[PDB]
């Protein structure tokens, strides 16, 4: 029965609400998305480590659906919000249209969602923002990025959360063909994004892959380590051919 | 003319995470008339005092003291209007819970859902808290119960209490006085004592209310009866 | 929780200072003063009057609409005092409570619960925030046959009490100290004498003589339970009584 | 101050301003005019075009087949009332196989916008109409205001420099009863001339005109089948 | 300081402080020409890329309203998103109840007719709390052949000749007005358009950088493909 | 006929101290046999017993939502429920449905709490209560159940007389209806025990 | 009626929502409440903060609700809205039992709580929820379990955490003496002990300021028990002989 | 500060300063005044022409509310329109409801209560506008009643209301109207009105009257073009000297 415009126009053209729910996520960690040529590889930021913390609980990496995937900056619990709508729509696709949901379908439905409420009575827009990634029917690998605004654009590489200017900026100078050959080279390009900001060397890191006709695989923190110690050994590589 | 209401809270926490409306209703509690609940072994005893500005009142009009079922007993400190409310609202659910279940409600309930009441004008849109503190008394499985609801809808379970001006003051002669094993008898005196303590004038058998609950149920004290007991202080 | 202490909106909307009081009930008794008048009720061994003072400033006003008296029922007889248009919306609800007890109940109302039912209603208004609260003042008057007469007063506030003797108006203060002084000489009261007590302390209260015309008189009766407006003779008689001695 | 932005508060001199607010709206609009014989009503608008590539705005609109309007303030509000006066007046055939008189569909304009002016959260149409109409009674032109007001009128003009126009209506209204069809549409058109500069004249281009009478349905003239109306127009008297 | 007044507030002036806001906030859109030719319509807007890891294919600001009409966007292109909804939806009734087309002009009223439907009291759950935020120029050919119609978040609609929105609307409108001619061919619509385009833009014209789709008479709409874009922004 | 769509039998008997409740464990659809071990009797409580005769749909609906509402209860309560506000609780919920009703007969066996009185009641599909003193019976052969308990039951009987009794009456009476039997379970709650016995019964 | 608004669901000019940090200020104010997990079982051990010589006896627990069969939860914050709370997550547990006939797993309990009070922290123009919940469960899928919750409806799966007041010298002490996998009930009750003796700095730890309860699992069964105050006085002597061991050692 | 903008809050002092502002509204209207006599009621408004293209006749402030009701408004014309048409609902609801002519003091009262209902709450604006309510009946006989924006209703024997309604009702207790017929009544509101009005301050006015009575057979009509040439020419007659 609450009936209040909550996000308006300003004296400028602008909707201060939705600045401040950009605003809340970039206080949240950071989430990077790297599109690859047969693997789609998602990692997040930790911002702390308890050590007294259930992990799971957590991950700010969630499956959609069976191809569908995405991660999140922002307000957890919008996110969780989100994501239970998402997860329901897809379900009802799959009813109606009996054909799993496509990345683009879900991201307009995301962003759609996160429109509505910039627009209605009553309510405040969503503070987070999306990276949904996934494969298409016929294998094409596909990378989204909602804000809370509703707009959505599609990506080869991203970032949002704090610190993603220098991440999307270190994602601009080495997101190359080549730097994306592999699955290995994909998943040290992201943990090399992510190690740009970060503390304690990919300690802090959580790291998702999804691969083709495959469910989407959480990396332990063994490997995780392991493909740090490998990009440790490329930096004395570098540093062998400098010198 | 417009029906609707206000939709958004008036009650809202504050930069020290404090409600103040919460808090200024337990003011206007504390500056009502001073009420009295003392747990017996074999009963509860609830007084009050009601002082009228005039003698051309009725003191035999409106009762301070009301039963809510035959087993169940209420008293107030705080705003009269906002009792009487209460009142039918618990008299409401008592009625709805032997509706359900065809034996009357345990104290504890009642308290519970009156509490619940409480909150919800706490939190609810367009409205203010209740401006009263209630005193519940009752007799179940064999056994006396004492309850005190806050207006921010939290109660707590007594042996003896007291509310409205100089509640502290009496709090600490109930610590001084109160003690377990006390007969009913006993505790109407220590509740007319402690209502003394802070009472202004004199007090006499319709300036005051007494309200007991026994094994035989809940039932307001007749002047006459009152009139017994303070000749015996 | 000082004295006068202010917050946020409690001058404006019915939530607590922090002292703890409503500050726009007391505005609408100050409300309540606003119309000018005074009216006093007092209670007999078997009788029941209410007196209010009639004002009528130009002869262009048909003087026969202009009353502060109303009957609820055959036997409910109320006095309004404060703002006109809110005494005549409170004397509406009240006739339409106590229709709807009759039809629900099979039994005319009594005047304690009519009056407990505009006291729940006026608490109503209290408690939320989105409407004014009645400026008015509603005093009832009726004959119990357990009790006998009854003289019931609610407020804007929610209270409601039944009284021996009570006033409202601008000069409610004076009235009851005048009431207090004669109840406390305790003594019989007969119609006669309850109508000459509740004249008189009017007269007092506002130092003029009256005229059968600038007052307004109602009564019920143990022998004649229905409630009647007292006709210009009448009160003229009282007023000759009163005058000779 | 702080009665200026509610349309449910009044001013301490008994004055509502948000309704003055949306009659400087309908002020801001283009002029338009509206006059009667006594058997045509016409209303002749001065389009807009907002700029040199850009078509005139549509200002005369049908309602019925006897009733027409144009427009001056919220083009947005003026299509909700045009779109609720239709309906009306299609009510009106349904139910009673006969046209709605133009003063019972005024009332009932009056009537709606009314209420936006009593509640809160509501604003006032901004938007201001001139009526015109045929019935038993004759032609009829009506003019609306935000303020709910309706006036029937011999002549009226209302929009952005409108007081010249009401001038000339008030100089020639004693001729305007007897003049034919094409009189009164010449006084029509040099009444709206007179709302423009002197270095613009009237053309084809940014005038409108809608006519209704005894035997005419009421149809508007535009583009091409305004020539005839304009020639025959006498050059500016300055 | 923004809560103050309601939605629905009018200044002294007669404007609705909302509706001044949103067109104040069409101008910080990017800029989108549309021209109206007898040969056809044709609407170039500009996609103004942010990221080159950003893909622009994924930019739609000029979409299919139907097989006839086309739809322009600029300012919040997220509110756009429900009235290209709204529009493609009544064309759709409309084939349905009528078994035709809709007009150009028909479209676009119904979609003016959603621009003003905002408002706190006296509103259902999920109406508009405040006015849309875009301008919309609807190109599209119908039996009074092809034509092209601007529409703003104040509810007004016009037709035009050759208009542009967005943040250069000013310096194109006035490049729109000398370049502009009745007897314009549609090549030559489209040459003028993307010269225009390549001036306001700040970054170099090329053919990811705009969009640019055509309307004509006896053809659906078509919006114009990367090989199409680069002939023809090989001469200009 | 709805009420025989399903068929099945409950039976509960009062002994000195103690309860028996007793149910046939048939579930069929008209004439055919599905299962021979379909749960009838569902425990309320830890001297307790609810047993549902009737639409097989509707004993298992009305068993789950009781549970729910004891459930609440009794996290509300912070108690155990007592037979008869079990019994009140139950006929409030099956007059909630007056005009829908379920198509169960609710038949209630359990010792008062804190006192370990026996208490059996029966309710109609409605919710009307029928507190005795002997026996309740409810399910498609109610006469022969009736017969054989009124024959057969005596005042104070010991925990082995009454299961004695009980058993001998569901058997007998079971073996004279066509839609019931497939096998007999008997419950005999006493302060300190709780004996469920299935019985050696026909199968045809 | 827009000038009494509060707006409590607005953004702020940072990205902040001022009501749940308002909220959350309301839970520090609060008593302490402490969780730990341990291997046999998990516990919660709260702070009594209703206190008084006139006081009655509590019927089962002050502040420790069992929300069902297999769960149980600690509140700190508003009393009254702990209340609801805890009566909407009975009926969420009810209803799940009566779709599946399964007892629901903790976590799902834990999300239709959080979903209901960010609910509130989003839209209605209400205040949000003053309350800060743990939860102790076991299920079939991931055993024993502890969880928290916030008022803006953030939750989170814990070995070992505290909240109320001095929730972050408690979160330190569990910090540097909880051991991951190692840990036992009677370890864990050892270790909740001295957490509140050090927390409760300013009144010396007692059986009738303390409120202890356990979850285990006995034969297929779940035990949601509070210590009686025997047990609890047995525990703080044991403690305090552990000190005065310590201190004699040093 | 701030204790005038909302009709659900009260001032310190105990007013509702809404509803005194909307009174303010009426006092800035044009004069309308009604005069009961022994056999019927007579309206006169003094309509101000605002300009000469408006129509005669335009911003009609007399209306039929029933066959047996006239209304004389002053004040926000809308809402007095909004009165009018609340009033004919009433009249036909009790027509159709008990099925007779509803009595003059009830329709009030019931007009007067819808009136006071908007001046309780923040979500409604109080009427700006105060009318008269005119009636005769063989069983009742002549009743005139007026309706303030705070909703007070009550019963007169003469009324004014608008700008100059101190000095109207000053013209009017020199009528001894008790006695006098709704002929002699016509002409002496229509001096009443051109003595109130002024020519300096206001161009031009028509004269608007109606009546109610034995004359009109119970029937709330305009009077007739012939009586009111004459009480004009009467009233002019008078003015001068």
């Amino acid at each position: 029965s609450y009936d209040r415009a909550i996000t308006v126009f300003s004296p400028d053209g602008h909707l201060f609400q939705v600045e401040y729910a950009q605003e809340a996520v970039k206080k949240g960690s950071t989430a990077v998305g790297v599109r690859g040529k047969d693997i789609v590889v998602l990692g997040v930021e930790k911002k702390s480590v308890a050590k007294l913390q259930d992990e799971r609980t957590v991950r700010k990496i969630c499956a959609l659906d069976d191809n569908v995937c995405m991660a999140f900056a922002g307000l957890t619990a919008d996110a969780r919000i989100v994501i239970n709508r998402a997860r329901v729509e897809c379900q009802s696709h799959r009813l109606t249209v009996e054909d799993p949901v496509t990345v683009e379908y879900i991201t307009r439905y995301i962003a759609s969602l996160k429109q509505r409420y910039t627009q209605s009575n009553g309510r405040r827009p969503f503070g987070i923002s999306a990276l949904i990634v996934g494969f298409d029917f016929d294998g094409t690998p596909r990378l989204y990025q909602t804000d809370p605004s509703g707009t959505y654009h599609a990506w080869k590489a991203n970032a949002i959360g704090r610190g993603a200017k220098s991440v999307r900026e270190f994602l601009e100078k080495n997101y190359t063909d080549e730097a994306i050959e592999t699955d290995d080279l994909t998943i040290k390009l992201v943990i090399k994004a992510l190690l740009e900001v970060v503390q304690s060397g990919g300690k802090n890191i959580e790291l998702a892959v999804m691969r083709r006709d495959q469910p989407l695989k959480i990396l332990n923190p063994e490997e995780i380590e392991k493909y740090v110690a490998e990009i440790e050994k490329e930096k004395e590589e570098n540093e062998k051919k400098k010198q | 003319m417009a029906e609707r209401g206000y939709s958004f809270s008036l009650t809202t926490f504050s930069p020290s995470g404090k409600l103040v409306q919460i808090e200024y209703a337990l003011a206007a509690v504390a500056g009502g008339a001073p009420s009295v609940g003392i747990k017996a072994a074999n009963g509860v005893v609830l007084a009050t005092e009601k002082k009228q500005k005039s003698i051309l009142y009725d003191e035999r009009s409106v009762h301070k003291v009301e039963p809510i079922t035959k087993h169940i007993g209420l008293v107030y400190s705080g705003m009269g209007p906002d009792y009487r409310v209460l009142v039918h609202r618990a008299r409401k659910l008592a009625q709805q819970y032997y509706l359900v279940y065809q034996e009357p409600i345990p104290t504890a309930q009642l308290v519970q859902r009156v509490a619940s009441v409480m909150q919800e004008y706490t939190q609810s849109g367009g409205v203010r808290p209740f401006g009263v503190s209630l005193l519940i008394c009752g007799w179940n499985e064999g056994r006396p119960y004492l309850f005190q609801s806050d207006p921010s809808g939290a109660y707590f379970a007594w042996k003896a209490t007291a509310m409205g001006k100089n509640y502290v003051n009496g709090k600490t002669f109930l610590e001084k006085r109160y003690n377990e094993d006390l007969e009913l008898e006993d505790a109407i005196h220590t509740a007319i004592l402690t209502l003394k303590e802070s009472f202004e004038g004199q007090m006499t058998e319709d300036n005051i209310e007494v309200g007991i609950c026994n094994e035989a149920g809940f039932r307001r004290l007749t002047p006459t009866e009152v009139k017994d007991y303070l000749a015996a202080i | 929780m000082s004295r006068g202490s202010s917050a946020g909106f409690d001058r404006h909307i019915t939530i607590f200072s922090p002292e703890g009081r409503l500050y726009q009930v007391e505005y609408a008794f100050k409300a309540i003063n606003q119309g000018g008048l005074t009216s006093v009720a007092v209670r007999g061994k078997d009788c029941a009057v209410i007196v209010t003072q009639k004002k009528v400033p130009d002869k262009l006003l048909d003087s026969s609409t202009v009353t502060h008296l109303f009957k609820i029922t055959e036997n409910i007889g109320c006095v309004m005092t404060g703002m006109t248009a809110d005494s005549r919306s409170q004397v509406q609800r009240a006739r339409y409570e106590a229709a709807n007890w009759k039809y629900k109940y099979g039994y005319e109302i009594p005047v304690d619960m009519l009056c407990k039912r505009i006291a729940d209603i006026s608490q109503v208004y209290t408690q939320n925030a989105e409407m004014r609260p009645l400026g008015c003042c509603m005093i009832l008057i009726g004959i119990d046959e357990e009790q006998g007469p009854q003289v019931y007063k609610c407020d804007p506030a929610g209270y409601y009490c039944g009284f021996k003797a009570t006033a409202a108006g601008v000069k409610q203060t004076e009235s009851t100290s005048f009431l207090e002084k004669k109840v406390k000489k305790k003594f019989d009261w007969t119609f006669e004498q309850t109508v000459e007590t509740a004249i008189t302390c009017l007269s007092t209260v506002l130092s003029i003589d009256f005229k059968p015309s600038e007052i307004e008189v109602g009564v019920v009766t143990v022998e004649n339970p229905k409630f009647r407006i007292l006709t210009e003779a009448e009160i003229d008689a009282h007023l000759v009584a009163l005058a000779e001695r | 101050n702080q009665y200026d932005n509610d349309v449910t508060v009044w001013s301490p001199q008994g004055r509502i301003h948000q309704i003055e607010y949306a009659m400087e709206a309908v002020k801001q609009g283009s002029a338009t005019v509206g006059l009667k014989s006594k058997t045509h009503a016409v209303l002749v608008a001065l389009k807009r075009a907002q700029s040199e590539l850009a078509a005139h705005q549509k200002k005369i609109l049908h309602v019925d087949n006897h009733i027409g309007i144009s427009i001056a303030g919220l083009t947005a509000d003026a299509r909700l009332l045009c779109n609720f006066m239709r309906q009306e007046c299609l009510d009106s055939r349904f139910v009673f196989d006969r046209p709605l008189p133009v003063s019972r569909l005024v009332s009932l304009i009056g009537s709606k916008t009314q209420i936006p002016t009593q509640r809160y959260g509501r604003r006032p149409y901004g938007v201001g109409l001139l009526i015109a109409g045929y019935d038993d009674m004759g032609p009829h032109i009506f003019q609306t205001c935000p303020s709910a007001n309706y006036f029937d009128c011999r002549a009226m003009s209302i929009g952005a420099r409108s007081q010249s126009a009401r001038t000339y209506l008030e100089r020639h209204m004693s001729e305007f009863m007897e003049c034919n069809l094409n009189e009164l549409v010449k006084h029509g058109l040099r009444a709206l001339r007179e709302t423009l500069p002197a270095e613009q004249d009237l053309t084809t281009k940014n005038v409108s005109i809608g006519i209704v009478g005894k035997d005419l349905e009421f149809t508007i003239y535009d583009d091409d089948d305004v020539s005839p109306f304009l020639e025959g127009l006498e050059e500016r008297p300055q | 300081s923004e809560y103050d007044r309601g939605v629905n507030t009018f200044s002294p002036e007669g404007r609705l402080f909302q509706v001044e806001y949103a067109i104040e906030a069409i101008k910080l859109g990017s800029t989108a020409i549309g021209i109206q030719t007898s040969e056809g319509v044709c609407l170039a807007v500009e996609k103004r890329i942010t990221s080159p890891l950003m893909e622009p294919s994924s930019i739609e600001k000029i979409v299919e309203i139907d097989a006839h009409i086309g739809c322009a966007m600029s300012g919040l292109i997220a509110d756009a998103k429900t009235l290209i909804d709204k529009a493609r939806v009544e064309t759709q009734n409309h084939w349905f109840t009528y078994n035709e087309t809709m007009t150009v002009e028909s479209v676009t009223q119904a979609v003016s007719n959603l621009a003003l439907q905002f408002g706190e009291e006296d509103a259902d759950p999920g109406a508009m709390s405040r006015p849309f935020g875009v301008a919309l120029l609807f190109g599209g050919v119908d039996e009074k052949g092809p034509q092209l119609f601007h529409m703003d978040p104040s509810g007004t609609f016009v037709q035009c000749d050759a208009r542009a929105i967005g943040s250069a609307s000013e310096g194109a409108q006035s490049s729109l007005q000398e370049v502009y001619h009745k007897s314009m061919t549609l090549k030559e619509a489209i040459k003028s358009s993307l010269i225009i385009l390549k001036q306001v833009m700040e970054e170099k014209l090329n053919a990811t950088n705009i969009e640019l789709a055509t309307v004509q008479p006896g053809q659906n709409f078509h919006m114009f493909t990367k090989e199409e874009l680069e002939e023809v922004i090989k001469d200009i | 006929s709805i009420m025989s769509y399903n068929g099945g039998a409950v039976m509960a008997m009062k002994g000195k101290n103690c309860v028996a409740i007793a149910a046939d464990r048939r579930f069929g659809i008209q004439a055919q046999m599905v299962t021979t071990d379909f749960q009838k009797i569902f425990p309320m409580g830890d001297r307790l017993y609810i047993g549902l005769a009737g639409l097989a749909t509707d004993v298992q609906t009305v068993a789950q939502r009781l549970k729910f509402r004891l459930n609440l209860y009794e996290l509300k309560e912070g108690r155990q429920i007592k037979p008869y506000t079990l019994m009140s609780m139950v006929a409030n919920l099956l007059y909630e449905k007056r005009f829908g009703p379920y198509y169960t007969e609710p038949v209630i066996a359990g010792l008062d709490p804190k006192t370990f009185k026996p208490f059996i009641c029966s309710l109609d599909l409605i919710g009307c209560p029928m507190v005795t003193d002997d026996f309740v019976v409810s399910g498609t052969c109610t006469e022969q159940m009736y017969g054989m308990c009124e024959s057969l039951w005596e005042p104070n009987m010991d925990p082995e007389h009454l299961f004695e009794t009980i058993s001998q009456a569901m058997l007998n009476a079971v073996d004279r209806d066509a839609v019931s039997g497939m096998g007999v379970i008997v419950h005999i709650i006493e302060k300190d025990k709780i004996t469920t016995r299935t019985l050696k019964a026909r199968m045809d | 009626s827009r000038r009494y608004d509060s707006r409590t669901t607005i953004f702020s000019p940072e990205g902040r929502l001022y009501q749940v940090e308002y909220a959350m200020e309301a839970i520090g104010h609060a008593g302490t409440c402490l969780g730990i997990l341990a291997n046999d079982g998990v516990l919660l051990a709260a702070e009594r903060r209703n206190i008084h010589k006139l006081l009655d006896e509590v019927f089962f627990s002050e502040k420790i609700y069992k929300l069902n069969e297999d769960m149980a939860c600690s509140v700190a914050g508003i009393t009254s809205d702990a209340n609801v709370l805890t009566n909407e997550l009975r009926l969420i547990a009810q209803r799940y039992l009566l779709q599946y006939q399964e007892p629901i797993p903790c976590e799902q309990l834990v999300t239709a709580l959080c979903d209901i009070k960010q609910a509130y922290t989003q839209f209605g123009g209400k205040r949000p929820f003053g309350v800060s919940l743990l939860y102790i469960g076991w299920d079939k899928h991931y055993g024993f379990q502890l969880y928290q919750s916030d008022p803006s409806g953030n939750y989170g799966g814990w070995k070992a955490t505290c909240i109320g007041n001095n929730s972050a010298a408690a979160v330190s002490m569990l910090k540097q003496d909880y051991k991951e996998g190692e840990m036992t009930l009677k370890s864990a009750l050892a270790l909740a002990i001295k957490v509140l003796n050090k927390t409760m700095d300013v009144s010396k730890l007692s059986a009738e300021k303390v409120e202890i309860a356990t979850l285990t699992r006995e034969n297929g069964k779940t035990v949601i028990r509070v210590l009686k105050q025997k047990e609890v006085e047995q525990l703080i002597k044991k403690h305090e002989e552990e000190e005065a061991k310590a201190e004699r050692e040093k | 500060t701030g204790y005038d903008l909302s009709a659900s809050t009260f001032s310190p002092d105990g007013r509702v300063f809404q509803v005194e502002y909307a009174m303010k509204a009426v006092e800035n209207s044009s004069t309308a005044i009604g005069i009961r006599c022994k056999d019927g009621v007579v309206f006169g408004v003094e309509k101000l022409v605002l300009s000469k293209l408006y129509e005669e006749g335009s911003n009609k402030r007399l209306f039929n509310v029933d066959r047996h009701v006239g209304m004389a408004v002053a004040g926000l014309l809308a809402d007095a329109r909004s009165l009018a048409d609340i009033a004919r609902e009433e009249a036909s609801n009790f027509r159709s409801n008990f099925g007779y002519n509803i009595p003059l003091k009830h329709l009030a009262d019931r007009v007067a209560m819808y009136v006071h209902a908007y001046t309780l709450y923040s979500a409604v604006r109080p009427f700006g506008c105060s009318f008269m309510l005119g009636s005769y009946s063989v069983n009742d006989g002549a009743q005139l009643y007026m309706i303030d924006p705070s909703g007070v209703s009550y019963g007169y024997w003469g009324c004014a209301i608008g700008k100059a309604r101190q000095a109207a009702k000053t013209e009017i207790e020199k009528l001894q109207m008790k006695e006098m017929t709704c002929r002699d009544v016509v002409k002496e509101v229509a001096k009443i009105i051109y003595i109130v009005h002024d020519e300096v301050k206001d161009k031009a006015f028509e004269l608007e009257l109606s009546w109610v009575g034995e004359i009109t057979n119970g029937r709330h009509e305009i009077v007739p073009k012939d009586v009111r040439e004459e009480a004009e020419k009467y009233a002019k007659e008078s003015l001068k000297e």
